[PDB]
């Protein structure tokens, strides 16, 4: 369909994941930070 | 166990480009959100008063 | 049934979840701004403290 | 005894997406009119009020 | 046929059709005696 | 008449079918409205009880 | 149309047995309303 | 005694269409027109007011 | 039309039986909305 | 004259009972709209009884 | 068409033109019964 | 004059039919109504009597 | 000519629209002396 | 002048005749509606009696 | 025009006699109306 | 000029007579009109009598 | 314009001979509205 | 002496077509202005108003 | 404009004394008009 | 087929489909049953 | 300079005098119309009387 | 433009006439307006 | 430079001239009003003397 | 690791045209926000006002 | 740099010299409509003398 | 890095020039705008001395 | 050969008679603002 | 996009390092920032 | 652009001399008015 | 671009040249801004 065999979805899944875990870490420390300055709950 | 097969069903490349878009017109909202409220930050006279 | 999985051979798979992804994502900001205009609101509420007095 | 030769007059597909699309479009409906009325759920100071 | 379905392919997708229909209908049932419950409204 | 089924020979069935449902549809939901906007109202006639107060 | 005797004659009979069918749930749910909201 | 010849002229098909669609529309219409006067039996408040 | 006499006079005496029922039924309608409420 | 049906080697039946039917159909309704809104009026005139009251 | 079709359709629109006339006319001569507006 | 058939000759009937019929109807409705504005209104003017009284 | 018509033809038209038209001119004198009768206006 | 007839190997007769009947019937409207609005008017004149009182 | 000769010497004869009857007609109903109501 | 003639050997004499005949219909129009708005008026000026008084 | 002299001639004496007319007919006109109302 | 050679630039037609309309125009336009002005002949009661 | 020499000559003979007439009759109305209405 | 996939890959996208719903849904219920300890609404 | 005369060899005759009269003309108009709005105007300036009066 | 040097030339003097002409013209319009209504 | 003139081997002679003239037109034009707007009005000044008197 | 693999997806020159422009866009959102707050640095009359 | 002139390998002189030419003036025009509405104007400043009064 | 200046093996050096050059003529308009609208003018600010007054 | 489609000598001369057109232009323009300076003094 | 692996890691490479650069730039000009105006 | 070498050094060097010329015209304006109405 | 390897180190190297001479004058001009009007 989109013209991928199995190693390359294998190899582009492992880098998406990494990186997804990576962008989330950054916005749990960012919304870690904020809520020590100006809690809002 | 066999989710990477999600990548011979979508494209790449328009996934990696929708998520981008997205996520800064979100971070852009998320931003007046909360400055249209009691928590802006930025006309709050915290620390000091500048125009005064 | 047991032979549920054929109604993959009807509906396009990559169909199905592009229009669950934008749904879903429509229906959480719908959702969001409903419950900010009543009065179940948590951000304009002063609790636990006013911040801009 | 022979109802389900409909299935050979109507396409299924078309009567699986207008049953979906239809169906999602009655329930926002429903729900805002429900709203609308004095059987609020959300604006009613039930439990306890939260911004007093 | 005027959908390409055979007669077989007829009965399969009746008999699947219905099933899932009185689900969604059980379902709606359910739904409606716990807001009875909670808000009545006659 | 007896040979009144000979109506299917003349119209089609699938645009009278489709025909059909779109207007019961459409009806329901203009009758509903119309009782709504009268004085039979069961939505807003605090009955049992009114749950705003 | 393209539909043969036979066909029109099972369409009519199948018509007619499900208009039937709804004609009674609307005759039902009208006795019920009638006997919650009387209009008339 | 020849009248059946007028459907050598006129298109059954279309005839029952129009027939149809004027019944309807026409029903529709004198319902409003008698709603608007003052034999309207919704707001006349019988047999009893159910709002009050 | 591209009707032959048979089928025309098949559709006229069809045609005739239905619109006869119709006014029939209009007719009853009438006389019960009279029944209730006589507007002249 | 007595040659008046020849008026049918001009004229095409078909348009000419369309149009017979269509200009009745209008004509009735102006008609019945123009006497409704005249002193004339028998549906808002309170006869034989007013039933709102 | 031809000549005799065309008789024919005259003879027919005729026939049905004066019952319809007919009708309008019983019809106005109730409404004067009922309501006269002259 | 004795030739005035040959007008026939130049003007095509159907055409002429068609305008004269229109024309008429058009020109009765205008009449009509410009009549009904005037001091001459047979239907809004409480004769024999008055029925909405 | 123009209008395809022959002599003959153009003749019987010209004497049937000319009966049409005098019957025409006198059921409205008819109604306008009934219309002058009931309600005089000069 | 004795050849004066001359004018209809230059104009069209049919387009002659139609120009005529619609300005004559499209001027006789104007003149007719410009006179019922000056003092002249023979319609709202109470003449000879009043019907409206 | 494609007129000949002839065609447009008949052609004016009866145009102009038509013209005469309708202006006879005008200067007649004129005087009727100047007979009720003079406006000069 | 002797050759005066000649202009129709220049301009199309059809044109030349449909311009000439709107152009004094149209200049006829406005200059009654002009001459109706003005302290000319003859007919709304109650000369020799008034007929709606 | 795809005249003859000679048709040209013609045609310009029986326009001037028209035009004349047309004027004298205006003429006339005017004299009689300035002796009914005066203007100047 | 040789103005006449205008005549094989300009085309006879166009410019008497165009003389015409323009002189038409003009007349009009100055008709219009002078009797806007104070040297109005028809709305100056001379010699005598009609309407009193 | 395809126009030879002669033919320019003749339309400029005709044109200037059709220019000339214009103008005299010009000349003569705004004569008449100071002679009634003096502007200046 | 009409989306022209196989039996096995229907199957296969069945089972993958339910397992990654059944984890969203899973998710949607601990976040309302932590807004539901938070700010009651009913 | 002397060669000026070949500035006819870079613009065409025919589209210069065109503009030069259309372009003199508007100019015409435009001055008379400004020098009538100032207090030089000569037309309603009661000079030498005043003769709607 | 498809000219040659002797029609510049001649066309050269005849706009050069007329030009002059022109202004003369104006010229002369403009003494006689400053003559009735100065405006410096 | 001493070669300048070649600045006519790239620019076309026709169009700088036309949008010489064209713009030196508009900008007469455009400084006349402006200096008419100010204080600098010859017009409206009432020098040497004022004729609307 | 294999993050450079992300440029035989991506094509380069729509992305550094795409980071510029969004960059500058930025600039002039994040200066005027700043300008409309108590923060504003021109219209304070700090270090003395100009036009007083 | 000692190789600057290869930006006429790069750039239209044409072009470049057109817009150079447009913008100067339009800027021009800017800048003395900015310059002439401040209290820096020159021309409605009534030095040195005012004309109009 | 080193090997910086194949930058232009993507970018067009005319584009880059024109839409640089475009860019910062906008960008200095607008900066002296923004000065302008604030406290900082140069213009009105009365100094070395008020002109008009 | 250019892009005008002109040669030198064409060049030399249009400009010859540009620069001297404009001279008398300017020259003209200046007489006009002298004019206007003696009779309304601006600045 | 037609690039092979070594343009692509040299266009990796350089493209960390140009956009550390810039970091490093909006980091020092938010510190002096900071020193200036704090606004938290 | 299709110039060459030697084409591109004499456009330049005009270029820069022309652009000399008006930038010192723009300094003698501006001294001129720095002179009349300084504005700093 | 289709610019050879040398082409691009030439290019580089002026624009270099051309961005840091443009940064020098708007450094000047705004130590003299400074100078005039502080701002901070
Ligand atoms: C009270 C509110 C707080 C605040 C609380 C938060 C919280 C909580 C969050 C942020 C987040 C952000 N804040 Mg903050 N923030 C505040 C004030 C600001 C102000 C300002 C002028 O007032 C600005 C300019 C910003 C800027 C930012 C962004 C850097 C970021 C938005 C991410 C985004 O949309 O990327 C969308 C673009 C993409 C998704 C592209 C895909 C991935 C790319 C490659 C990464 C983008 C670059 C990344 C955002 C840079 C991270 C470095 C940060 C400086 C740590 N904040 C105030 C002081 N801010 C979010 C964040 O930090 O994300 C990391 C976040 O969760
Ligand atoms: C006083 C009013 C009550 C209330 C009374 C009712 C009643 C009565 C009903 C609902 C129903 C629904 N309510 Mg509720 N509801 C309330 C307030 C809410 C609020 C809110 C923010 O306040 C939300 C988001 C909802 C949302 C919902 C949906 C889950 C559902 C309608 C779904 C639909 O349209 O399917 C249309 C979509 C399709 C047909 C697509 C096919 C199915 C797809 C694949 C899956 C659909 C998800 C399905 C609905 C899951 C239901 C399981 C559980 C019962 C939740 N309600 C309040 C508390 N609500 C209806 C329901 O339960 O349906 C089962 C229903 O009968
Ligand atoms: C005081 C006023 C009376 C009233 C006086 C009348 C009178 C009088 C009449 C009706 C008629 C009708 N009324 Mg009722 N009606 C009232 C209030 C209502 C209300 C309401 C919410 O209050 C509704 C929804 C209706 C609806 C109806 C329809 C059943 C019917 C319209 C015919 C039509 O349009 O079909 C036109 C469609 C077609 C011709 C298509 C061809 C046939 C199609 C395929 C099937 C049609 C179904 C047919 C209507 C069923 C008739 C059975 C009857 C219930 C006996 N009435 C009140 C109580 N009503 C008419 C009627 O009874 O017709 C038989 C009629 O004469
Ligand atoms: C004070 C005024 C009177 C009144 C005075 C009159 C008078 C007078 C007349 C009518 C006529 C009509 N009136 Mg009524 N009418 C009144 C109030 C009503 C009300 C109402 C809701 O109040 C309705 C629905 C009607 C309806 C009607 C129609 C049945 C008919 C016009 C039909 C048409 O346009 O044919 C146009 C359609 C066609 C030509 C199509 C060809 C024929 C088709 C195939 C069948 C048509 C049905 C036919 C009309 C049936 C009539 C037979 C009976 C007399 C009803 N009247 C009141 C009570 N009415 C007219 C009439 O009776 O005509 C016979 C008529 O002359
Ligand atoms: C005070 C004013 C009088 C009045 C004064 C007059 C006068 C005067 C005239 C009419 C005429 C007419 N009046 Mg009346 N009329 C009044 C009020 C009405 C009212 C009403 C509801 O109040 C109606 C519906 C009418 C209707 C009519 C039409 C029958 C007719 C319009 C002719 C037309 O347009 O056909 C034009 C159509 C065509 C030419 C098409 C060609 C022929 C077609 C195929 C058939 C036409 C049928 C023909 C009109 C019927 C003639 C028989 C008449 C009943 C005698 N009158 C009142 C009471 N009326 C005119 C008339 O009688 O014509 C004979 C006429 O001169
Ligand atoms: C105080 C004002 C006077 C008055 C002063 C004048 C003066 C002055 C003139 C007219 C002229 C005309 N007036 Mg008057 N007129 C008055 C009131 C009216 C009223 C009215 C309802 O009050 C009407 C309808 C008219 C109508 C007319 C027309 C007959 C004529 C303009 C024709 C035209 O435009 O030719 C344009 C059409 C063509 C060129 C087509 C070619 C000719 C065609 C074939 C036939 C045209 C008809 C022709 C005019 C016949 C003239 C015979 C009689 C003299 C009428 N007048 C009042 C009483 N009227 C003008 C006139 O008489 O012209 C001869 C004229 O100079
Ligand atoms: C205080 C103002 C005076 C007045 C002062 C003047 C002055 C001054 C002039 C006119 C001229 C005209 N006036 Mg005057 N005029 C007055 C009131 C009127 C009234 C009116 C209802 O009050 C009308 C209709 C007119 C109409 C006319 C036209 C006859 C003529 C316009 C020329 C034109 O446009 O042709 C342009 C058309 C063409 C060039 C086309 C080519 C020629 C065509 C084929 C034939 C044209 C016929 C020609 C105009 C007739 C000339 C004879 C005149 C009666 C002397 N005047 C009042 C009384 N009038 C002008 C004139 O007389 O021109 C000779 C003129 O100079
Ligand atoms: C208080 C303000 C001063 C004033 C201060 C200044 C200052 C400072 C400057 C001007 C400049 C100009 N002023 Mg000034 N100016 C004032 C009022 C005026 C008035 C008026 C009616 O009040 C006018 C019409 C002008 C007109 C002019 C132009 C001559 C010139 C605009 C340059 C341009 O746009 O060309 C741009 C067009 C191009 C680049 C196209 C290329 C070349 C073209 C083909 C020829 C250009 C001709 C050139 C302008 C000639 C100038 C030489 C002389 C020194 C006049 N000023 C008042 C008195 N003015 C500028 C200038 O002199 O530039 C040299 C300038 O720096
Ligand atoms: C308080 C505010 C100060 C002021 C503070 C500043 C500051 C700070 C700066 C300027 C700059 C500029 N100012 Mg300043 N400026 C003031 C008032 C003015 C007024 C006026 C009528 O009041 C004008 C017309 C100007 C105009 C100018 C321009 C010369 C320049 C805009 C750069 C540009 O857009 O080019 C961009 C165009 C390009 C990049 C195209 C490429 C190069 C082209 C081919 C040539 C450009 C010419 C170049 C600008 C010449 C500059 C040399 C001299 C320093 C003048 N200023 C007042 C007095 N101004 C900027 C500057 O000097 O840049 C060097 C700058 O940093
Ligand atoms: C091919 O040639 C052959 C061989 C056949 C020979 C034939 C040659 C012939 C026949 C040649 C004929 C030539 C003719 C007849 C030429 C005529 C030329 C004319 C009449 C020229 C006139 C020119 C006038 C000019 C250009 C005037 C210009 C004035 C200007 C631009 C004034 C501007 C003023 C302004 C903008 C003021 C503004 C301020 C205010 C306030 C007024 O703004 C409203
Ligand atoms: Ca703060
Ligand atoms: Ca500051």
């Amino acid at each position: 369909l989109t013209g991928l065999t199995d190693d390359e979805a294998k190899e582009f899944h492992a880098i998406f994941m990494q990186s997804m875990y990576a962008w989330f870490g950054l916005v749990v420390i960012a919304h870690l930070l904020a809520w020590l300055y100006r809690p809002w709950l | 166990a066999n989710l990477y097969k999600i990548w011979l069903i979508l494209d790449p490349r328009r996934v990696l480009v929708s998520i981008v878009a997205f996520q800064i017109v979100l971070g852009l909202l998320i931003h007046m959100i909360v400055l249209s409220t009691d928590l802006n930050w930025l006309d709050d006279n915290i620390p000091v008063s500048y125009q005064a």
